[PDB]
DNA sequence: ATCGATCGTTTTTTTTTTTTT
DNA sequence: CGATCGAT
């Protein structure tokens, strides 16, 4: 006998039915209706779920309406056109569930109700006057992350005499005073200020359709959303994400001038409920704090430092399906596990970082773009520019207007996001003299110093290499070595730790096996973890653990003997127009030897570094002896 | 009223600090005394010390602190009442600090209001000064206009009603410019921190203000801890704001402005750390506290004269900054001449006479010739260094603007030129263009130089060695 | 003092040519 | 949509 105006609902109805329906529940939607599967709870998911937060006390809830498919769909059709009016209800059968779960619990932290799944409307080109008041649900790509802005419900005021100093809040858009606030003989008028008074964040951003389901070659025209408090910047640009939502229509102020109102009502959707969709296959990011393994996988990765087979395993572990001549992916994986931290917060001077530098160089026919296209799809700090994507202001000072401040700021770099980490680079004889000096910098520095006429600036930028070089030929030349052939001039090509060198494999007969091979393995659209045991993470917390809890240290072992050597390792002050030996070499030496002491944790010094850093270079120091 | 337990909390810090404070010492009298002669009105104090004496009003503090904090101007003019004889003249800045919590851009809600927390960031397209006189003298137009009130609100308001009289209520006097209440502030911009890079979002920005002893002494390239004095904005117009509207529609017996208000913030504290050297007179590490010509500049005699009387310590100093380095010691004793002091004659007007003189390294290669110089920008003070080719020709210039921003050609500073009584050292002498070259050909010897094609009266001067 | 009838009320744009280094 | 201004 009692319902709303312009209605046909009741809410004792709605309350009732979903209290009854949660009650009437042992996980049916997945127990009943996945009966096949049993999830081992004989009792409501929700009276368990307000266990399973009233025990972590960390509260808002969230529905589907697949759960509420199965009880009268009467709730769920007046819940579709009344939302706004059957939501909350919802709320107050799980305040009413608290008491079901525990009497005394916090019963003043609020929960919401996120419901979903009646279907896909159609997408959003297509819609009707109808589906005002409903339920609403697609999806695409986002272009934002814009700011947020509080929103006022009440006021606070003031007086003269006896300080009348009061409040009142808002319905929605309608107050009332006296002459004054808390008016008695109106002794003053009356005191509104405008700051120590209720407010409510909220926020805005627009939102695309564009997967694949297009108007195809069509533009896809987009959708906008508002935000509340507890869904404000829940994602951040560039995801493709569901929504929930009622549609929302609102006039337009004809003129200005005037209280005059134009025919186009806008429309837009409120916010109930979103889907953060999430897709980080390769090596994840770097808090610390959110990433700590348990001691379960220390005794997986303590068990793959136990080989001595692990010299070559993640080398190994490093392609897919990849079976040619991988003898340098041991060099790859002294970067892999990204060098050691010889730090200088010791004597303050001469801040010698183990630099690491390493670029792969040779012909077009080595995957080294779709290898480390694919190698983004790795590194922590994974980047893929290359000559001719971006400047050297293309690298940093992204410089110009900004209507948010309503002026133009100074802003924002590529390289120091990128600390420590690599950028897949290709194409490298491609840019200006601009860059490729700033390289110099800090190839020799790994620093900054910056003086523009707005900001002047000394950051701080630091970062290890990959590169995938290429020279101005098409084939390297046979009898001119990249001593010339890449473009570069006559030390500083010597200047490099070592550039393991790249080239076509010149023998005609091992097409077929990999032609073959490596085509069954798309035929088949598959692997197989054989001997090649491809690790879901027992490979990457050895590879992410083993960043931080090493500390390299030389007592005897991996420094005497070039120390002898370098008797005939400087004999080398003969040659005309050559590049020899140096007195830098034996710095990447210690470097290569902690790195590859970081692999067989080895907090003291390891001596075998040595020997396959003598092996890394003499198998690619010699292609120049001319 | 609410914050007379605020009013009668820091009156009692006064009475205690009035005795002692620490050790029969007080830490903000002697501030304070500086005050009373000039009355400047600003005191830090220590949020530390609430919890040591008034025991937690941090949390009576650090929520409600906008409306609390006129009051703490009020207790200060009755900390400077009770021993000095006293108008209230006296007035409250604070620089806040010894303050633990430091957040940062994201954690920003309606919640935040009113608080003290310390944030950094980078300083960015910095503005100037632009006073307020945000107070006055203001009613009926007749005879009754003596008003020193609180008419101050950021949102201003000339119309009054009356004090003595039945006069005009929205017929104002005329205005006072001469015996009032006046002050100062600027308006600058901050990006994100860059201690705090993710990925995906922009660097949000927040606006910033600043008091009258907190001005000018921000600049680009530094890091801050401010106030958490997180605001409603006396803001007056703006668009997309499509909420409810509401406004008091009064009693029924027998003006209007949109609201959309938008966000901005303010502080009143700095510590511009990073960037904060000190000369001689600042006690270091190791000090002697004794007489001298000044402070400290040379109160550590007590070894310096020793350090100044050894024919060995030229040697020894010689090799008291290369542990690290070997070579020859030519260069191990002559660079350091370079930066050790000139001539510094006092004599005629018949032109400038300098001080410093040119120095070079040459080497074969890998002999580290740049580890000698790598260092000496963590050395020593206004001497930073990079390359010249690090920037382009707006290293010595700035960037030669051709587009309309203020007025359409700027090049007024560059990257050698504001390196004062520090060195700014340079690599690869060589293979650079002939440009910066024969720029410095009497740059360096005439160190007044100009330019044309864009001159403000072009008269620039270099000051260093290299 | 009160009500009502008097008085007077207006805002919208983006892009092309020659010039200088 | 606002203030002026006249009388009741
Ligand atoms: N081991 C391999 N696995 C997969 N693809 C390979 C392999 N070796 C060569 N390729 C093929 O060789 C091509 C290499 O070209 P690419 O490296 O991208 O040119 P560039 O050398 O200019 O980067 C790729 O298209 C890749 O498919
Ligand atoms: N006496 C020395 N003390 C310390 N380091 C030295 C010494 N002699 C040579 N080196 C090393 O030799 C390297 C020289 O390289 P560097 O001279 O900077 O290259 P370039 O010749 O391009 O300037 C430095 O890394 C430095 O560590």
């Amino acid at each position: 006998q009692l319902v709303v105006w312009g209605t046909n609902v009741v809410v004792s109805q709605c309350k009732s039915k979903f209290k009854s329906f949660i009650m009437r529940f042992i996980d049916p939607s997945a127990e009943q209706d996945e009966i096949s599967e049993n999830i081992d709870v004989n009792q409501p998911l929700y009276l368990q779920k307000l266990e399973e937060i009233h025990t972590l006390e960390e509260p808002y809830l969230n529905l589907n309406c697949a759960h509420l498919k199965t009880f009268d769909q009467d709730l769920y059709r007046q819940l579709i056109c009344y939302p706004q009016e059957v939501i909350p209800g919802f709320d107050m059968a799980i305040n009413e569930m608290f008491f079901e779960r525990y009497p005394a619990a916090l019963l003043e932290h609020q929960i919401q109700v996120r419901p979903f799944n009646a279907d896909k409307t159609r997408n959003m080109r297509s819609l009707n006057p109808e589906d005002m008041d409903q339920l609403i649900s697609i999806s695409g790509m986002v272009i934002r992350s814009s700011n947020v802005i509080p929103e006022m419900r009440e006021a606070f005021f003031s007086c003269n005499i006896c300080s009348f100093s009061t409040t009142v809040e808002v319905d929605r858009g309608r107050i009332n005073q006296p002459t004054l606030c808390t008016n008695c003989n109106t002794n003053h008028c009356f005191r509104l200020i405008h700051n120590r008074s209720e407010f409510t964040d909220k926020q805005l951003v627009k939102l695309q359709e564009s997967p694949d389901d297009m108007a195809a070659g069509q533009t896809p025209h987009n959708v906008l959303l508002y935000a509340h408090n507890d869904l404000v910047d829940k994602v951040q640009p560039g995801d493709r994400v569901t929504v929930t939502g009622i549609y929302r229509a609102t006039p337009l102020k004809t003129g200005g001038l005037s209280s005059s109102v134009k025919s186009v009502y806008k429309t837009h959707v409120d916010v109930v409920h979103f889907r953060k969709v999430d897709n980080k296959r390769l090596y994840e990011d770097e808090e610390g704090k959110d990433h700590i393994f348990p001691p379960e996988r220390v005794e997986l990765l303590q068990l793959l430092a136990k080989k001595p087979d692990i010299y070559d395993r993640l080398a190994r572990a490093i392609a897919p399906s990849i079976y040619e001549n991988d003898d340098i992916k041991k060099g790859i994986l002294l970067q892999l596990f990204g060098g050691t931290k010889k730090k200088h917060a010791t004597l303050g001077r001469q801040n010698f970082r183990s630099e690491i530098h390493l670029l792969l160089c040779g012909d077009p026919g080595t995957s080294k773009s779709q290898m480390l296209q694919y190698v983004f799809n790795l590194v922590p700090r994974s980047q893929y520019t290359s000559g001719r994507g971006s400047s050297a202001v293309g690298l940093t000072a992204y410089v110009t207007k900004d209507p948010e401040t309503r002026q133009l700021v100074l802003q924002t770099g590529a390289l120091v996001l990128a600390d420590n980490g690599v950028c897949c680079i290709d194409e490298f004889d491609k840019m200006n003299d601009s860059t490729r000096s700033v390289l110099h910098e800090v190839m020799e520095q790994q620093t900054l110093s910056i003086a523009k006429a707005g900001i002047i600036c000394q950051l701080n930028a630091r970062t290890s290499i990959l590169a995938a070089a290429n020279p101005a030929e098409s084939q390297w030349n046979k009898r001119k070595n990249i001593i010339d052939n890449v473009q570069l001039p006559h030390t500083l090509l010597s200047r490099f730790d070592l550039i393991f060198l790249v080239l076509d494999p010149q023998d005609e007969i091992f097409d077929k096996r990999l032609a073959s091979h490596l085509v069954s393995l798309y035929y088949v659209t598959r692997h197989e973890e054989e001997d090649t045991m491809f690790d879901m993470s027992v490979l990457r917390d050895y590879i992410a653990y083993a960043r931080e809890h090493l500390s390299p240290t030389l007592s005897d072992e991996a420094q005497q003997r070039l120390i002898q050597a370098y008797v005939d390792m400087r004999k080398v002050g003969a040659g005309r127009g050559q590049i020899s030996a140096y007195p830098r070499q034996l710095e990447s030496l210690i470097r290569l030897s902690e790195a590859h002491a970081k692999v067989r944790l080895s907090n003291q010094v390891e001596l075998l570094d040595v020997e396959e850093a003598w092996r890394l270079h003499r198998e690619a120091l010699k292609q120049s002896a001319t | 009223v609410k914050d007379e337990v605020g009013i009668r909390a820091q009156k009692l810090f006064q009475d205690f600090l009035e005795e002692f404070k620490e050790d029969g010492e007080i830490k903000y009298t002697r501030p304070a005394a500086s005050l009373e002669s000039p009355d400047r009105c600003t005191l830090e104090v220590s949020f530390e010390d609430v919890e040591k004496y008034d025991q937690n009003l941090a949390t009576a503090i650090i929520e409600e602190y906008y409306h609390i904090y006129p009051f703490l101007c009020q207790s200060v003019s009755n900390y400077v009442k009770d021993r000095i004889g006293l108008k209230t003249q006296k007035d409250c800045y604070v620089a806040f600090t010894e303050v633990p919590t430091r957040h940062k851009v994201r954690d920003l809600t309606t919640s935040k209001i009113g608080t003290l927390i310390r944030i950094s960031g980078q300083v960015v397209r910095t503005h100037p000064v632009h006073p307020e006189l945000v107070s006055g003298v203001f009613m009926c137009l007749d005879c009754q206009t003596e008003i020193r009130n609180v008419e101050q609100q950021f949102k201003f308001t000339n119309p009054t009603i009356c004090r003595n009289p039945v006069c005009s209520n929205r017929k104002r006097f005329m205005l006072d410019v001469e015996k009032s209440l006046f002050l100062d502030f600027q308006k600058i911009r901050i990006q994100e921190t860059q201690a705090e890079l993710p990925r995906g979002c922009i660097p949000r920005a927040v606006e910033i203000i600043l008091r009258s002893e907190l001005v000018e002494t921000v600049q680009a390239g530094d890091r801050y801890d401010f106030t958490g004095t997180l605001i409603v904005v006396p803001d007056v117009s703006v668009l997309a704001g499509v909420g409810t509207r509401a406004e008091n529609s009064s009693r029924h017996k027998p003006g209007m402005r949109e609201l959309n208000y938008r966000m901005a913030f303010l502080a009143c504290s700095v510590q511009a750390t990073t960037a904060r050297f000190g000369g001689t007179d600042l006690p270091m590490s190791e000090v002697t506290a004794e007489d001298m010509k000044k402070q400290m500049t040379d109160a550590e005699w007590h070894k310096i004269y020793e350090m100044s009387k050894d024919r060995n310590l030229y040697q020894n100093l010689i090799s008291s900054l290369f542990p690290s380095i070997y070579g020859n010691d030519e260069v191990k004793r002559g660079i350091l001449l370079q930066q050790f002091g000139g001539v510094a004659k006092t004599t005629t007007e018949k032109t400038s006479l300098r001080g410093d003189i040119n120095v070079c390294i040459v080497g074969d290669p890998s002999t580290a010739k740049s580890q000698f110089l790598k260092q000496v920008s963590d050395f020593s003070p206004r001497a930073i260094y990079t390359s010249g080719k690090a920037s382009s020709a707006a290293g010595l210039t700035a960037a030669v603007v051709r587009d309309e921003e203020s007025f359409d050609f700027v090049i007024e500073a560059g990257a050698l030129m504001l390196a004062d009584n520090g060195i700014c050292c340079i690599d690869e002498f060589d293979k650079m263009d002939q440009r910066d070259q024969v720029a410095i050909h009497e740059a360096m010897e005439q160190q007044t130089i100009s330019i044309a094609r864009a001159g403000v009266r072009a008269t620039l001067n270099a000051r260093t060695s290299i």
